RNA sequence: GUGGGAGAGGGUGGUGGAAUUCCCGGAGUAGCGGUGAAAUGCGCAGAUACCGGGAGGAACGCCGAUGGCGAAGGCAGCCACCUGGUCCACCCGUGACGCUGAGGCGCGAAAGCGUGGGGAGCAAACCGGAUUAGAUACCCGGGUAGUCCACGCCCUAAACGAUGCGCGCUAGGUCUCUGGGUCUCCUGGGGGCCGAAGCUAACGCGUUAAGCGCGCCGCCUGGGGAGUACGGCCGCAAGGC
């Protein structure tokens, strides 16, 4: 296992049943890959820089984890099959290099 | 007889020609012009003067629909890339904002031998 | 002429999610700014580079914009 | 890769006395560990030539330490080669 | 060995935006294109310019350097994984385990060959338009192989620092990339410029030696004939040694 930040970006216009549902299946995805959850950040609505899926904005989550490294890929493919998920980034954590330090 | 208020003006300038197209606030055109629209034929189509004449012309034709406020969008290079926006201002169209949009790739396509 | 880090806090050059800071490194057009403007160091700049492009892919930072005046 | 845990476990099982990190024995073992990893890597991925060069480099180093050993203590070498599965 | 690091080093899967082309759609006329001027060419079956959507391949702007990595050929979007080399510090372990290296074996830009895919843009051959005394050429318009991917051959080059590898020695000054330090500076390890001594036919080189030395491999012996002939080996061929 190693430390990875995950980011998910999905369609803004989801209601509560929907939004909470995609969250649930995301959870079930992490579980199903052996992904342990160190913490979560939820910003949600953000006005994007350029449109994504014909959309002026997006909905943003961030999931820090620890998990096996033969998994992390296939993990991300299942995370991305969802129609309503527009981007998936996964990055292994790095300690914060500071400038104007 | 669309009766068009305000709108946008594209200036596509090249080394062989200048062309000006006028449009509504969502992008559908109104009229247009080019250097060869007016009488010019060859190289003469890429003078600055050409660029002028065309700008003006396109403007006259636009004012025909009732155009007033114009937001300008420039693409390309050549003489009268600028003479176009100059006699676009002199026209009587009161120009809202100029913008240069000239598109460039992030590098995908091989160019013509002419080009590298 | 102000450099960038000349005016800025003690800030993470890593973090691809913070836009408010990262934007301050681009021209009007979405272009990453040269050392000559960002006043960075070698490895400083070079980390900034990557952290921006991650931001871009994430759609929090633009790949390009257009030139006004002109 | 090779984590510290696994690597250490090797050195412990290869050492002549506690705390020796540097014997011919320890080096030949460790080498061989990295070697075999590299083999599994190029059993897929045959199109990776640069790593492969690295492996010839390593393989040679092993052979030289071996040839030294066999020159010096023929016994340490017979035994070490034995518990290592070589030749 | 332990700890710390920088990196377009490699292999594999994913993925992002710009742009070209093409298809669909709206709106909108009479041209567009291209040149030194032109013409072919495209355009009323509605082009060009503008807007919206889709499809496909290829390559990665800015960052970017007078930069980095690699033994070399070479290597640039972003992410994950598999992996190579290497630098520093600590002074811990082994105890001469070293250098070079004819054969061998592996790698080896591009073009080229085979089999199977793929094909946006470019584009030998080719088809045209011009220019010219003529044009097989430069310039214009088209365009096939190819370019791209899998696998297997081919083994060349201005494959260049035209500078074989390793080690020790011999003033500095300056710019820089990356470690460590009590961080005007100092101390390793790369990259550049000037320059001591010295070398050099000169040009130049000068702690990144082309100086002072040692070890080992490669190579040379006037020009043409000629990288030809013959012979051999390798190669499907082209052709290579
Ligand atoms: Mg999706
Ligand atoms: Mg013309
Ligand atoms: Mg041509
Ligand atoms: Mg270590
Ligand atoms: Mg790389
Ligand atoms: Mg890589
Ligand atoms: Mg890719
Ligand atoms: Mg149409
Ligand atoms: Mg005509
Ligand atoms: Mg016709
Ligand atoms: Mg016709
Ligand atoms: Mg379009
Ligand atoms: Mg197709
Ligand atoms: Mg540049
Ligand atoms: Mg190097
Ligand atoms: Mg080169
Ligand atoms: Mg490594
Ligand atoms: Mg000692
Ligand atoms: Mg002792
Ligand atoms: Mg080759
Ligand atoms: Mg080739
Ligand atoms: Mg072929
Ligand atoms: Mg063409
Ligand atoms: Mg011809
Ligand atoms: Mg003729
Ligand atoms: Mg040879
Ligand atoms: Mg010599
Ligand atoms: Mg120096
Ligand atoms: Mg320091
Ligand atoms: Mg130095
Ligand atoms: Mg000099
Ligand atoms: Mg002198
Ligand atoms: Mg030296
Ligand atoms: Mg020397
Ligand atoms: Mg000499
Ligand atoms: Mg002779
Ligand atoms: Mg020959
Ligand atoms: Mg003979
Ligand atoms: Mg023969
Ligand atoms: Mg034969
Ligand atoms: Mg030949």
């Amino acid at each position: 296992m190693r430390r990875y930040e995950v980011n998910i970006v999905l369609n803004p216009n989801l209601d509560q049943s929907q939004l909470a549902l995609e969250k649930e299946i995301i959870q079930r995805a992490l579980e199903n890959y052996g992904a342990r959850v160190e913490k979560v950040e939820e910003l949600g609505l953000r006005r994007l820089a350029y449109p994504i899926a014909k959309d002026p904005q997006g909905y943003f989550l961030w999931y820090q984890v620890e998990m096996p490294e033969d998994r992390v890929n296939d993990l991300a493919r299942e995370l991305r099959i969802r129609d309503n998920v527009r981007r998936v980034m996964v990055v292994k954590s790095q300690e914060p290099f500071l400038a104007n330090a | 007889k669309r009766q068009v208020a305000s709108g946008r003006a594209y200036i596509h300038a090249s080394y062989n020609n200048t062309i000006v197209t006028i449009t509504d606030p969502d992008g559908n055109p109104i009229t247009w012009s080019s250097g060869g629209v007016i009488g010019y034929k060859g190289s003469r189509k890429g003078t600055p003067y050409a660029a002028q004449l065309a700008a003006l012309d396109a403007a006259k034709k636009a004012m025909a629909y009732g155009m007033q406020s114009v937001d300008v969008i420039v693409r390309g290079t050549g003489a009268g890339r600028e003479q176009a926006i100059r006699a676009l201002q002199a026209s009587g169209l009161q120009v809202k904002s100029i913008v240069d949009d000239t598109p460039v790739p992030h590098n995908g396509c091989r160019p013509k031998k002419k080009f590298r | 002429k102000a450099k960038v880090k000349a005016t800025l806090g003690e800030f993470d050059l890593r973090d691809y999610r913070n836009v408010e800071v990262l934007k301050r490194f681009l021209s009007e057009t979405g272009k990453i700014l040269p050392r000559r403007r960002t006043g960075l160091s070698a490895k400083e700049q070079r980390i900034l580079a990557k952290t921006i492009k991650r931001a871009r892919i994430l759609g929090l930072l633009p790949f390009t914009e257009k030139l006004v005046r002109k | 890769p090779i984590t510290k845990e696994e690597k250490q476990k090797v050195i412990q099982e290869f050492a002549r006395f506690p705390g020796d990190t540097g014997s011919t024995e320890v080096q030949v073992a460790l080498l061989t560990l990295r070697i075999n990893r590299l083999s599994e890597h190029l059993k897929v991925h045959k199109k990776d030539h640069h790593s492969h060069r690295g492996l010839l480099m390593m393989v040679g180093q092993r052979r030289r330490l071996l040839r030294y050993l066999q020159r010096e203590d023929p016994e340490r070498y017979r035994a070490l080669i034995e518990k290592l599965g070589i030749r």
